[PDB]
């Protein structure tokens, strides 16, 4: 498992907007924590997420210091969870806030990280990772006072001490935010140099999603150059289908987690049969073929488990449109092999260099007919606000097999003259935009998870999601004007019946 | 789409037992490739009605032995569905001869086996290939019917000879005999062989003379009758009032196989003696049974719990539509976003001239501009809404848009890795440079061609066909004709083309080993 303590600064700077339409700061960590919330229970992920501020006049907490207020304790995320954090959107969310929590309270460092300390004792799960995610626009929050400033420091390092990482995701400070001042050593610095203060929602959300989460190996595997020189790297898919979570049929009464048993046994005799006393079959025509589990899981070894270098073709080669399955990203676990790091880097380097792929033949597992990758090198992308949007290593890219690549019909290539062609170049000048990688969110998924969340407080309808991918037909008209009627009149006859 | 009419037609005459050392004879190789197709057309399934000719045996049985002609030419299998039979034939009870055909009179024989056999069966194709090595004398007077039916009885061909159109360990079905290395009848063969090839079709013919190792790393036997892709009709919509018709196919749809292993009985050898029990109890400690009426259909929401108008609630979309949102740079939509297990391409509908000169505008200004539709697609009225990138793509022969679906912001997963060349304990050395530069230099799958401006490139592994097909075949092949023996090891042309041509790794030997020298690994 994994806790988070999003530790909030409730004092009075975090609900001065500048002078601007974005969002007062504390708005935006609050959309941004109920945007982490929601998406961990998109993913189904079973991280732990409490919500913490500090700053404050009242205080519900374990040991009652002044001015620290544990809004929820360490625990899953929820529907109630996800409602009292929304309750403080939007400026009557500050408005209520600022009744049952009065702002600009005097603090200390030193006392709420011993608070958070103290959240993470009563827990008892084996958890990999204990961050708190601090939100201040504060750059030397003891500056009155160099005692309180050494206490805080000392604290600090302890919860470093003690395995607890300590982020700092500044926020838009009038005159910058130099990190330097104060939080120069209280985050666990594992160089690095650190993110831009987040302006608006965006950037921050960005920013968190990329501090919480944590890279998990889809495996762990060995480039091979040759019999002997491997190195050992880790694949890591940066992208899958988050697919709808599957129901969990309960008992109807209590509403309990249930079993889904997988019992095979004979239709004469009843006893539970051995994987030893059944033989795999497969018909063909009147003809039938047996032969063991075994020998239908080894009439596949083509080689040991992992990718195995063949050439290096250059890039031009790998064409576009040659796309199979989803691609994956390589890069290298120096924890098995000491010293593949450094190879890797020389490989990634020298093939950039040389726009030059590494073609290679990857198995993933024991007893898998391998198919043809191609590691298409790609180096780091240190954005305008400092975030890594592409990160450095192999991309793994798979490549058909001729029994994939159908191919299709064709009927004479008829090409337009270049007046028709300059014509609809300016209908598609009428709709350019910059598309972001995550820019769209699923339809189903957050229509779902309204109507679910509806059902999880018994609400009368749920919150119908405004579609994104639709297209804003209307606005995009009213874009292009007469531009259509001139390339329909172009193109199509008088009398054509596009229906 | 329905059937297809395949009449192979085998040379066995003596020069094919010309068994080099090193190198697999003719026949031998011939006999791999008529495994590989009708292993393929029998074990997947296949309508294809398979009929083998054998010329250069000592016999004669055909309908043309009259008149004492056609020697030689023992029609081994009439057309019919291909069974086990023929597959047992191909290695056990068919073996050389010391005649040598007229492989002209192997294709009329052919020809009347399909004009003949084929009368009461509806055929889509008609296909024909050789495996001759082309060490006969002949007549070419019959030459003058052959075409002269050929594209009038509309009957296809292939060639395949032991020698390519265009040294060393001959590798069969591998990655690289010379074409000097022939003899001076071969070559006048082969005048006769591209002669027909292009009286058939044009300058493609010489694309259908395969070699036979080329043969085993290629779906070129299959080539010709392979099944004819899905047209999905829809309408790519720009505002409301540009609605340009369109088909579009599937693409690089991967390709896995089409029957599971049913699990029988050890003993009796049946499916239905075992059945599977999933039944429900409390998956906790004290395990009571709950049943189907105590047991209600729910989700779970991170920690709460919600049970389960109800069903009716399921999301709703606006039918099938393939509309757009917005285009954009090229160097924006990358590569590494992309996701489904396809890839579609969509063309203008058929017999719509007018939709393709729309759909063509729209492709050149896209790859002018150097810029990509970002379109919204769904399958049909009950399909998931996706978006996904439709980019251009101009063959000299056909233009369409490629189109390849995208991710959401909850399929993402931003990660943050550490920098490699910004790195201090990964310092760069002198050795980076020149080691991994000569490895790289060394192992380049690309040479630029005979025109020293074009790059071909040596091993093309988007062409190969998947190993594990013909891996499963041959080991089902053999369990259903060796009942009492284990599965053989991996054939060796399939080994073999799944390798780098051996160029690389000779020119790659030492490289490698600069960098075992050079670059000190070792493991915890």
């Amino acid at each position: 498992r994994d806790s988070l303590i999003f530790l909030v600064d409730a004092s009075k700077a975090m609900f001065e907007s500048q002078s601007e339409d974005e969002l007062t700061p504390f708005d935006m960590s609050i959309q941004c924590i109920q945007s982490v919330y929601i998406s961990k229970i998109i993913s189904s992920d079973r991280d732990l997420l409490a919500v913490v501020f500090y700053g404050t006049e009242k205080d519900k907490n374990s040991v009652n210091f002044k001015n620290i207020y544990v809004l929820q304790e360490l625990d899953n995320p929820g529907a109630k969870r996800i409602l009292e954090l929304d309750q403080f959107k939007g400026q009557q969310g500050q408005k209520r806030f600022q009744d049952m929590m009065g702002h600009g309270s005097d603090y200390s460092l030193s006392e709420v990280l011993w608070v958070c300390a103290n959240l993470f004792s009563d827990v008892q799960f084996k958890m990999s990772h204990k961050r708190i995610m601090l939100f201040t626009n504060e750059d030397n929050p003891h500056g009155n006072d160099s005692a309180k400033a050494s206490r805080a420091r000392t604290k600090a390092g302890d919860l470093r001490d003690t395995g607890i990482f300590l982020d700092l995701m500044h926020l838009k400070k009038p005159g910058g935010f130099d990190i330097s001042l104060f939080y120069r050593d209280i985050i666990s610095i594992a160089l690095r140099v650190h993110f831009e203060e987040s302006s608006k929602l965006e950037d921050l959300l960005r920013k968190v999603r990329a501090k919480e989460t944590r890279k998990r190996a889809l495996s762990r595997l060995k480039l091979k150059l040759n019999k002997d020189i491997v190195i050992s790297v880790g694949i890591y898919n940066l992208v899958q289908k988050a697919l709808k979570p599957p129901p969990i049929k309960l008992y109807r009464e209590t509403n309990e987690p249930v079993k889904t048993k997988t019992r095979t046994f004979n239709t004469s005799t009843g006893g539970l049969l051995l994987p030893s006393d059944t033989k795999r079959s497969q018909i063909y025509g009147s003809r039938q073929i047996i032969l063991e589990k075994e020998e239908t899981e080894e009439l596949k070894r083509f080689d040991d488990p992992g990718l195995m270098l063949m050439g290096f073709k250059p890039l031009v080669l790998l064409k576009k449109h040659h796309y199979l399955r989803p691609s994956l990203f390589v890069y290298p676990e120096e924890s098995l092999v000491i010293g593949s790091s450094t190879l890797f880097s020389a490989l990634l380097i020298k093939c950039l260099e040389k726009e030059v792929a590494a073609l290679c033949r990857y198995t993933p597992r024991r007893n898998i007919p391998p198919y043809f990758v191609a590691l298409v090198p790609q180096e780091e992308e240190l954005d305008d606000q400092k975030i890594q949007v592409t990160p450095p290593g192999f991309q793994l890219v798979f490549l058909p097999f001729a029994d994939d690549k159908r191919k299709m019909p064709f009927t004479e290539k008829i090409m337009a003259t270049p007046e028709q062609v300059g014509k609809m170049k300016a209908i598609v000048e009428k709709l350019r935009f910059t598309y972001r990688s995550d820019s769209f969110e699923n339809p189903v998924l957050q229509q779902h998870f309204r109507n679910l969340e509806a059902l999880a407080l018994d609400l009368m309808e749920p919150e119908q999601a405004v579609d994104l991918t639709l297209p804003k037909v209307e606005a995009m008209n009213k874009r292009l004007g007469s531009l259509v009627d001139e390339f329909k009149e172009l193109v199509y006859p008088p009398d054509y019946n596009p229906e | 789409g329905n059937k297809a009419a395949v009449v192979l037609c085998m040379d066995v005459g003596f020069t094919m037992s010309n068994s080099i050392p090193g190198i697999e004879s003719p026949f031998e190789q011939a006999k791999k490739v008529i495994t590989m197709f009708v292993q393929r057309q029998v074990f997947a399934e296949n309508k294809d009605e398979i009929a083998l000719v054998l010329f250069g045996t000592d016999g004669t049985d055909n309908p043309l032995s009259g008149g004492d002609q056609y020697q030689n030419i023992t029609v081994h299998r009439h057309l019919m569905l291909p069974d086990f039979d023929l597959l047992e034939d191909i290695e056990s009870k068919i073996q050389p001869g010391s005649q040598q055909a007229d492989f002209l009179d192997a294709l009329i024989v052919s020809m009347d086996v399909i004009q003949h056999e084929t009368i009461g069966k509806k055929f889509e194709k008609r296909h024909i290939e050789i495996f001759t090595d082309l060490s006969s004398r002949f007549s070419k007077s019959q030459l003058d019917i052959i075409i002269h039916s050929l594209k009038k009885c509309d009957i296809s061909l292939q060639f395949f000879l032991p020698f390519s159109l265009g040294d060393g360990p001959f590798r069969l079905g591998g990655h690289g005999f010379p074409l000097k290395g022939i003899t001076e009848q071969q070559k006048e063969g082969l005048e006769i062989v591209k002669m027909v090839m292009i009286s058939l079709e044009g300058e493609d013919g010489l694309d259908e003379i395969y070699s036979f190792s080329e043969s085993l790393r290629k779906l070129c036997v299959f080539k010709k009758i392979e099944r004819h892709s899905i047209h999905w009709p829809c309408r790519l919509t720009i505002g409301s009032n540009l609605s340009i018709r369109i088909a579009a196919y599937k693409s690089i749809l991967q390709e896995r196989v089409k029957k599971t292993w049913t699990v029988v009985d050890a003993k009796t050898l049946k499916k239905e003696d075992i059945q599977k029990e999933t039944v429900y109890c409390l998956n906790d400690d004290d395990e009571t049974e709950v049943l189907k009426e105590d047991i209600i259909q729910g989700f779970r929401y991170g920690s709460d719990i919600v049970p389960f108008d109800e069903e009716q609630m399921k999301y709703k979309s606006e039918g099938k539509c393939f509309s757009v949102l917005g285009f954009c740079k090229s160097s924006q939509v990358q590569r590494r976003f992309f996701m489904g297990n396809q890839v579609l391409k969509v063309f203008a509908a058929r017999d719509d001239e007018a939709a393709a000169v729309a759909l063509s505008s729209l492709i050149h200004a896209l790859d002018d501009l150097d810029m990509v539709a970002i379109v919204r697609y769904a399958y049909d009225k009950r399909a998931n809404p996706q978006v996904g990138v439709a980019f251009p793509h101009i063959k000299h022969n056909y233009e369409c848009l490629v189109y390849v679906q995208l991710p959401f912001m909850e399929d993402l997963r931003q990660y943050m890795f550490s920098s490699l060349k910004n790195s201090k304990k990964y310092a760069p050395t002198e050795a980076q440079l020149n080691a991994v530069d000569a490895l790289i230099d060394s192992m380049s799958l690309a040479k630029k061609d005979e025109k020293t401006d074009t790059l071909e490139d040596l091993f093309p592994t988007t062409k190969i066909p998947n190993p594990r097909f013909q891996r499963l075949f041959q080991c089902l092949l053999h369990r259903a004709l060796h009942p009492r023996e284990p599965l053989p090891p991996i054939q060796q042309h399939i080994w073999n083309m799944l390798n780098p041509p051996a160029e690389v790794t000779t020119k790659s030997q030492i490289p490698l080993s600069k960098i075992k020298t050079l670059f000190p690994l070792i493991e915890a």
